[PDB]
């Protein structure tokens, strides 16, 4: 598999951290996975041409379908999951909970399960 | 913010979260300002391919038709020059020679045909003037005419 | 925020995980930071806690509620116990433009404390006019702005900015001149107040605490035997008031088997548990009255249905190992042992300090299961009587509709399948005399109980 | 690092052990826990547990070429080589504040310790006082030895303490002193080192520690050019040009380290006893004189800057100690006659004002200063 690490950005900010060497602040591989999980569910899909098709995400473009909310529910789901499902390290994502809030402003939550979440057999001859 | 047109076009190509990242807009920055100094070494190189727009590929061009480079020269004159040389190569009929010999001064011309049997004249016109020397033209002309005809001259501005 | 797709990312652990949890607990901690003299409750949220004490491993605030939020407690009844001698870290900054150097605003601390809060104030590099005011817990950075060179925006500044829960600003006078550079000024002359508790000031947080309502009470890791004694005499008391709280205990340190296996005879209230073996978590050590805590908080959590017969501890490692006999004696003592089995370390029999007597129904007293029922039965028929008592015509409908709404509980107590068996009906001895404010009743109900052991006969 | 190699018996199956522990017993049953299996294979299980890790990282640290740590550092003190100690990051650091304040050495400044990033400490190697000027400099050091430290200029913030009228504190440039040595260097350090002979210091000797260092072309030696068994190292360039000052120096501290201190001693490649300097031939400076005649139109200063370049050219073809062949330069002045390139004619073509091929002696050769005489 041998995935590895990257550099943090402080999604808040919107800058690179950088220790007080002035080298940016070097982050493990979950942590590199996280920050990649942030930017390709912000990424949109087919229009940042420096992408193949395979990165981003379409929310976006489902604020403005017509679809109805239990709809739009089922298609942010399948969005979010295609999304993050494409990179190895992934092994699932699901529990999806939706909370409407107010009339039409809506908040949903998700898990990601990792690769290394899974659960080994012990067992040998 | 990037000052560069491609930096911007190829940080724009990126994801969105670099609105406020100095550090990748300074590096597209620097890699825009690159590749426009591509782009426009491009232009120069379509320029070069050229006599007429030869610019510091003139050199070339002169070395390609055995002229003598010469950089202190005037770049028109180098030009005109080379023009010359590479039109020479087919029969001189009228039509032929005096647009050679004018592309090669620079100034208007019109071959008399001259009426004494074995002549041809030539007669320069230009609005600006002349300098007082004139003798490579004479000396090209010479190199250039049928060895069994003379030539006469007369110049007017 | 403006229309749009946002998102963020959290740690599993940051779930809200507090959904599904039961029971209340109750504790007089020894706390650096947060309210003092009074009870909060929390929701079983580490950041919460963290947030209103602080994460000071070294006082009993941090150490214990971590404790008893790792037993699963629904909701953390909090007293920040103290010595008095209480004061708030201060700071005083001043003008530069005056000679005298105007004192001009004064900072403090949000709550009391004894932590290294400080203040570092620097020349803004981008302009001149304005300042960088960065305030500092130690060496740790905890908060950054610049503000205006006005006295009242600096103030209104310090006191709006998202980070500011631990320190407010306030005006001491008025100037036109921003503050004076500094670095690293301590908010000096404030104190904890955990210096030197002294043995009256538990009481005064057991009476704040006879106001609210708890299923346990546990102590803040002390094994004073006064503190003992004046703890159980005051959950004898509120027992008499029908509040029917759950005492946890734990010997000191350096008590021996024979010691603990001696108090708990001493007391043997079935309202009183003692713990009988000290433990290791984190690779730190815990006396007996530090796991008092956890145990409590286990007992709590596990509310009816469950219990913590074989628990399976947090606890890595135990002191003293005891043999069979040994366990038995403790057990036999009414003694709360753990027991470490195959690298888990395991409560045995769930039993409390009440083992003197058992003269046969009487048994089912000497376990923690059976007294959490039965307080939890008395607290729901107390607040049934609430509503009722000189509110509802004493006639014989009245008394029908109430024994209906007992039946009708108890049959909700028979979903859970906590009971086989169950009977309420009129008190007749009571009711020939019996008028208007009061009523009385009689039941009886037979609770399942949790499988403890296995006998196994291979016939061969 | 290179792969271990281990026995058969270092390696052995906890199975096989039981097996071999249970070959002997033929009466009693020898089942999975039975006495006799509970017994026994404890044994077999704890013999091979050791069998597997003890000794096998014993024959891991045996040999240098698997060491590790305290391990490798002791052989190569086998060999007397010493791994690279780290060093603190040092630097000065800019104070402010009032003038009567006074600042001690032995102060401690930090960095700005947050969630993400601790504080780097740091100490003042210096006791000053603000009473002068409102803003002094103090030196300082990192107490922590390593690449940590080093920070960028700004950094410095912090205050430990509180000393009274210190206005601000802030470094006022990046520190550079840190420095950490790789094990797997150390190692390739201790590997190489294992020359067999030809470490004499003789001419051959000498000449192939020259060629070493980089930057050197070619070597020659002196022997005893100042008597006292001294030797001189005469080098050139990869282009066979003069070597540089900073050549010189390097392959100076390569053979020959001068900065020795007192207590110290030459690491050098030269042995005891050996005296050393590193030497440069000089560079000759072909002044060239003639009364120039230049083509129509053809800038003067053009036409010889080219013929200064071709000159050159030829130069560089000439090593140490070489000929400089004036007759060969007159054909490389009249090279451009011949082409026509600007050069109409020349006369009194001298080399500083020489008319014969001049031999070179402990000197390179490089071009001069075309000069036209413009003889009246």
């Amino acid at each position: 598999l041998d995935l590895k690490g990257s550099f943090l950005f402080d999604f808040e900010k919107g800058e690179f951290v950088k220790n007080a060497d002035g080298t940016l602040k070097k982050c493990d591989k979950v942590q590199a996975y996280k920050q990649w999980c942030q930017k390709a569910i912000l990424t949109p899909r087919y229009k940042k041409a420096a992408y193949t098709n395979i990165y981003g995400s379409e929310i976006k473009d489902l604020i403005a379908s017509n679809l109805s909310q239990s709809a739009k529910e089922l298609e942010i789901t399948r969005l979010i999951k295609e999304t993050i499902l494409v990179h190895p390290y992934t092994k699932e994502v699901g529990e999806f909970s939706f909370n409407w809030l107010e009339n039409s402003r809506l908040v949903e939550y998700e898990f990601d399960v990792l690769t290394i979440d899974d659960e080994n057999i012990v067992i040998d001859g | 913010m990037i000052a560069s047109k491609k930096g911007k076009e190829m940080l724009l190509t990126l994801s969105p979260i670099y609105e406020q990242s100095i550090i990748m807009q300074s590096l597209y920055e620097a890699i825009g300002s690159e590749f426009d100094n591509l782009e426009l070494l491009d232009e120069e190189i379509e320029l070069q391919l050229f006599p007429q727009s030869a610019t510091w590929g003139l050199g070339f061009w002169e070395n390609r038709v055995g002229l003598i480079t010469n950089l202190d020269e005037d770049m028109e004159t180098r030009r005109r020059k080379v023009i010359a040389k590479l039109q020479s190569k087919y029969i001189m009929t009228p039509k032929r020679m005096s647009m050679i010999l004018q592309s090669y001064t620079g100034a208007n011309i019109k071959i008399n045909e001259n009426i004494s049997p074995y002549t041809f004249g030539v007669e320069l016109t230009s609005t600006q003037g002349f300098p007082k020397d004139l003798e490579d033209l004479y000396k090209r002309v010479n190199v250039i005419k049928p060895s069994h005809l003379a030539v006469s001259y007369k110049l007017v501005s | 925020e403006i229309p749009g797709f946002y998102n963020r990312f959290k740690a599993q652990a940051e779930k809200a995980a507090a959904t599904g949890l039961k029971g209340r607990l109750a504790m007089p901690i020894r706390a650096n930071w947060g309210d003092v003299g009074k009870v909060v409750t929390i929701k079983n949220d580490l950041r919460q806690l963290k947030n209103l004490f602080g994460d000071d491993m070294n006082y009993s605030a941090f150490k214990l509620g971590k404790l008893a939020l790792l037993g699963n407690v629904k909701e953390l009844l909090l007293y920040r116990l103290v010595d008095g001698n209480q004061k708030k870290g201060t700071l005083t900054l001043k003008d530069t433009t005056e000679n005298s150097a105007k004192d001009v605003i004064k900072l403090e601390t949000k709550y009391p404390t004894a932590r290294n809060f400080n203040v570092t104030i620097k020349s803004n590099l981008v302009d001149s006019d304005k300042k960088d005011f960065i305030f500092f817990e130690n060496t740790k950075q905890l908060f950054s702005s610049s503000i205006k060179g006005t006295i009242d925006e600096i103030v209104l500044e310090i006191n709006s900015n998202l980070d500011n829960e631990y320190v407010i600003a306030t005006k001491v006078a008025d100037s036109d001149t921003i503050l004076a550079n500094v670095v690293n000024q301590a908010l000096e002359g404030g104190n904890d107040g955990c210096t030197s508790i002294t043995n009256e000031s538990y009481l005064k947080a057991l009476e704040e605490f006879e106001r609210y309502s708890f299923d346990s009470f546990v102590l803040d890791g002390v094994a004073d035997e006064a503190l003992q004694e004046t703890t159980k005499a005051w959950v004898a008391k509120n027992k008499e008031l029908g509040k029917d709280i759950l005492l946890f205990l734990g010997g000191k340190t350096e008590d021996n088997i024979k010691q603990i296996n001696d108090k708990s005879k001493s007391f043997n209230d079935e309202n009183i548990v003692n713990v009988g073996s000290s433990a290791y978590y984190e690779n730190i050590k815990y006396t007996p009255s530090e796991v008092a805590v956890y145990i409590a908080a286990l007992s709590v959590s596990k509310g009816i249905t469950g219990s913590i017969c074989n628990a399976k501890t947090i606890f890595e490692e135990v002191e003293p190992r005891l043999s069979q006999s040994e366990v038995k004696e403790c057990l036999k003592s009414g003694t709360l042992v753990l027991d470490f089995d195959d690298g888990d370390v395991i409560i045995v029999d769930d039993v409390n300090t009440f083992k003197k007597y058992v003269d046969d129904k009487n048994e089912a007293m000497g376990y923690i299961s059976n007294i959490m029922f039965i307080n939890t039965i008395n607290k729901d028929t107390s607040l049934k009587r609430k509503e009722f008592v000189g509110k509802i015509f004493n006639d014989a409908t009245g008394q029908t509709t109430v024994i209906c709404a007992l039946k009708k509980y108890f049959e909700e107590l028979m979903s859970q399948g906590i009971i086989s068996e169950f009977n309420v009906d009129i008190d007749t001895e009571l009711q020939a005399t019996a008028k208007a404010d009061e009523f009385y009743w009689k039941w009886d109900a037979v609770k399942v109980d949790v499988m403890k052991k296995i006998y196994g006969t291979g016939y061969l | 690092e290179r792969e271990l190699p281990i026995p058969v018996f270092l390696t052995e199956d906890e199975d096989s052990v039981h097996e071999r522990m249970l070959s002997n017993f033929q009466d009693v049953s020898t089942l999975e826990g039975d006495f006799i299996y509970d017994a026994t294979r404890p044994t077999a299980e704890q013999i091979a547990e050791l069998k597997q890790l003890g000794l096998q990282n014993n024959l891991k640290i045996a040999f240098p070429q698997t060491s590790y740590g305290t391990y490798l550092e002791w052989l190569g003190e086998c060999k007397g080589v010493f791994k690279n100690q780290p060093t603190k990051a040092t630097g000065v650091i800019t104070f402010t504040g009032v003038q009567g304040t006074i600042i001690t050495k032995g102060t401690i400044v930090t960095t700005i310790a947050t969630d993400e990033k601790q504080s780097i400490e740091f100490e003042l190697l210096e006791t000053k006082t603000i009473g002068e000027n409102e803003t002094v400099d103090i030196k300082a050091e990192s107490r922590i030895v390593g690449t940590i430290g080093n920070v960028s200029k700004g950094s410095i913030s912090v205050l430990l303490g509180s000393i009274s009228g210190v206005k601000s504190i802030t470094n006022k440039e990046d520190f550079r002193g840190g420095t950490d040595e790789d094990e797997e260097h150390f190692r390739e350090r201790v590997l190489v080192a294992e020359q067999e002979d030809k470490l004499s210091g003789a001419s051959s000797d000498y000449i192939r520690w020259a060629k070493e260092v980089d930057g050197v072309g070619y070597a020659y030696v002196v022997s005893e050019w100042a008597g006292a068994g001294t030797v001189k190292v005469l080098i050139l360039d990869k282009n066979r040009k003069a070597a540089t000052q900073e050549l010189i120096d390097k392959v100076q501290e390569y053979i020959y380290p001068l900065n020795i201190s007192e207590g110290e001693n030459r690491d050098g490649k030269a042995p005891i006893g050996a005296l050393v300097t590193v030497v440069t031939p000089d560079t000759l400076l072909i002044n060239v004189k003639a009364s120039f005649i230049f083509s129509n139109g053809f800038s003067e200063e053009t036409v010889l800057n080219n013929l200064k370049t071709k000159i050159d050219k030829y130069l560089d073809k000439i090593d140490l100690g070489g000929t400089v062949s004036y007759n060969a330069i007159q054909a490389i002045v009249g090279s451009m006659m011949l082409t026509d390139e600007g050069i109409e004619d020349f006369s009194n073509l001298t080399i500083n004002d020489v008319k014969e091929n001049i031999k070179l002696q402990d000197q390179v050769v490089g071009i001069g200063e075309i000069v036209n005489e413009v003889v009246g």
